[PDB]
């Protein structure tokens, strides 16, 4: 079966500033078959308050998915994006870098 | 200027987790409006823009049911598939389906299409002239034969060039503030050092509609693609999109670098420069 | 709008 790994992106929607609200959100896309699993992380622990799109494709017939909170980010709070899928041979992490 | 409706089906077979997931949603443009997911407990066609929601009961009693048909077609057709791959029932699998029209700046129909793929590969595809098949490989040579003596082709272009043109402009007029829009993208470089030596050059497009835009780097005026990092178009998340492209070069260079930006908000295409 | 026909591969 063909299979296609999901390209992890994690970023705010806004440019981050401390104590202002904002949107945390992972974008998974270019992946193969549709099962995934797609977790928000605060400093290393899964956020419960997590919504994602409606399941759509690409041209190629590859996947996508946006998974989002709102969240106010801080100095010391780390986030990140953990992800799963048949592609992988562990979950993967990628960590939200403000300073891209 | 351009405009086009897509519908986007997914259906996936769950190996004895009972029946398939099916998911269905459609876009005008790079704007998605509505929604079905077989698993969830509304069993509607759902609104996911605004402009949609004044839609009357009709239309989503009317949507609902042939969401409902597709459904059950794309199941059944999980079956057909297993049979003519022959396929077990130990893994599971997936059908795809896409359908929907262009139309130009002045919104007459340019092209149609309705395509299918099993397991993420090209199954069959209708032809830009509407009257004829593509079929990837030898079952699908099956499917063709079904669909020509079934007269399907003559069926979806009087859809693809009467009813969804004609939808398509409904959906531009009524949602006209969001979908006849041009947001111009807000556009920066950052730089920052990775070593002594070296330096990340990325350029970066924001709050852009729609989302096609092209991102180059170039170095003396040559373009740098093969050295250039460029991520997928993602969405924002309020209706705008973002992307960058990113090239790594030797400390004391970065004047030679130049990022290009082509948008159709752009009045000009942009050049970014580090003097 | 959606298309009202079904076809079965």
């Amino acid at each position: 079966m063909i299979q296609r790994t999901p390209k992890i992106q994690v970023y705010s929607r806004h440019p981050a500033e401390n104590g202002k609200s904002n949107f945390l959100n992972c974008y998974v896309s270019g992946f193969h078959p549709s099962d995934i699993e797609v977790d928000l992380l605060k400093n290393g622990e899964r956020i419960e308050k997590v919504e994602h799109s409606d399941l759509s494709f690409s041209k190629d017939w590859s996947f996508y998915l946006l998974y989002y909170t709102e969240f106010t980010p801080t100095e010391k709070d780390e986030y990140a994006c953990r992800v799963n899928h048949v592609t992988l041979s562990q979950p993967k992490i990628v960590k939200w870098d403000r300073d891209m | 200027g351009s405009h086009s409706m897509r519908y986007f089906f997914t259906s996936v077979s769950r190996p004895g987790r009972g029946e398939p997931r099916f998911i269905a949603v459609g876009y005008v443009d790079d704007t998605q409006f509505v929604r079905f997911d077989s698993d969830a407990a509304s069993q509607r066609m759902e609104p996911r823009a605004p402009w949609i929601e004044q839609e009357g009961p009709e239309y989503w009693d009317g949507e609902t049911r042939k969401v409902k048909a597709h459904s059950q077609t794309h199941r059944v057709d999980l079956g057909t598939l297993r049979g003519y791959y022959n396929q077990s029932e130990a893994g599971s699998h997936t059908v795809q389906r896409m359908y929907g029209c262009d139309v130009g700046s002045d919104w007459r129909f340019l092209r149609g299409y309705h395509q299918y793929a099993y397991d993420g590969k090209d199954y069959i595809a209708l032809k830009e002239d509407l009257r004829s098949w593509t079929a990837a490989d030898m079952a699908a040579q099956t499917t063709k034969h079904k669909w020509e003596a079934a007269h399907v082709a003559e069926q979806l272009r009087a859809y693809l060039e009467g009813t969804c043109v004609e939808w398509l402009r409904r959906y531009l007029e009524n949602g006209k503030e969001t979908l006849q829009r041009t947001d111009a993208p807000k556009t920066h470089m950052t730089h920052h050092a990775v070593s002594d030596h070296e330096a990340t050059l990325r350029c970066w497009a924001l709050s852009f509609y729609p989302a096609e835009i092209t991102l180059t780097w170039q170095r003396d005026g040559e373009d740098q693609t093969q050295d250039t990092e460029l991520v997928e178009t993602r969405p924002a998340g309020d209706g705008t999109f973002q992307k960058w492209a990113a090239v790594v070069v030797p400390s004391g260079q970065e004047q030679r670098y130049t990022c290009h930006v082509q948008h159709e908000g752009l009045p000009k295409p942009l050049t970014l420069r580090w003097e | 709008l959606l298309y009202g026909f079904v076809n079965y591969i």
